[PDB]
């Protein structure tokens, strides 16, 4: 890392994100309808009654690729041991792109992958699909028809084998195509 | 064109083959599974048993004799 940390005069002021954090940490207290208490395993809890501010408050990491931590994850007050940015889980295996299909489920949807198959004797194709299910992390928000790329893991529920890691979003009523990519 | 192109009509070109093969009268006979149900011989090129009778059949209209036969 051979630059160091170019000059901003507000960033000690802007990391109010720590009291922001802090609260947060204090609402999900209160909410006495959960019977557990959320929270990161790589944070201590300790931390939080501190005041010279000298200890992170909250994790994240990268995920490599190519592909950058959004910053709605950076600054979320949401707990999540399955996202792939500040959870407990990691990235490995085949990369793929698909359309969101259904997004009903409790941090998990549906996604509808096209493709093309051969047959030789009639020396045409058919047109296939499959759906998989990936799991969504709230840094994330999506509707039907957008596109997704997401990235194997290890298993995390009977049909769960793949992460929601890059959102590209389509307009509401367009035209729905083949669209294999 | 009486039959369906185009290049993504795979699906379609083996769906009209598979249905329209039982048309044929050797086909489902050999393939359908009711004449090997029927057959005596049990699919078969030969079998054994015991003569319980000796008979004479008539021949049909242009030929007359009695052909020699035996329920088995
Ligand atoms: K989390
Ligand atoms: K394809
Ligand atoms: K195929
Ligand atoms: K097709
Ligand atoms: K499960
Ligand atoms: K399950
Ligand atoms: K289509
Ligand atoms: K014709
Ligand atoms: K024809
Ligand atoms: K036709
Ligand atoms: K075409
Ligand atoms: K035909």
């Amino acid at each position: 890392r051979h630059p160091l940390r170019p000059d901003p005069d507000r960033e000690r002021r802007a990391l109010e994100r720590a009291e922001n954090l802090r609260k947060a940490a204090y609402e999900m207290a209160e909410n006495q309808h959960e019977r557990a208490y959320h929270k990161q395993s790589q944070i201590f809890q300790g931390r939080f009654l501190r005041k010279d501010n000298a200890r992170c408050l909250r994790f994240y990491k990268s995920i490599g690729m190519g592909y950058h931590t959004p910053i709605t994850a950076i600054n979320g007050t949401y707990i999540d041991k399955k996202c792939p940015f500040t959870g407990n889980v990691s990235i490995r295996g085949r990369i793929l792109r698909g359309v969101v299909h259904s997004a009903k489920m409790q941090r998990s949807i549906i996604v509808r992958r096209d493709y093309l198959h051969f047959v030789q004797k009639y020396k045409r194709y058919e047109r296939r699909h499959k759906h998989v299910a990936a799991h969504l992390s709230p840094c994330f928000r999506v509707k039907e028809g957008d596109i997704v790329t997401i990235g194997e893991c290890r298993p995390l529920s009977k049909t769960i084998r793949f992460n929601v890691i890059k959102v590209e979003p389509v307009s509401e009523a367009a035209k729905k195509r083949f669209s294999p990519f | 064109m009486s039959k369906t192109s185009g290049l993504y009509t795979a699906r379609k070109l083996r769906t009209v083959r598979r249905v329209n093969r039982w048309a044929d009268k050797k086909y489902r006979k050999a393939h359908l599974g009711t004449w090997l149900k029927a057959n005596p011989l049990e699919g078969a090129c030969m079998a054994r048993g015991i003569v319980t009778q000796k008979i004479g059949i008539s021949a049909k209209q242009p030929n007359s004799a009695v052909r020699k036969a035996v329920r088995v």
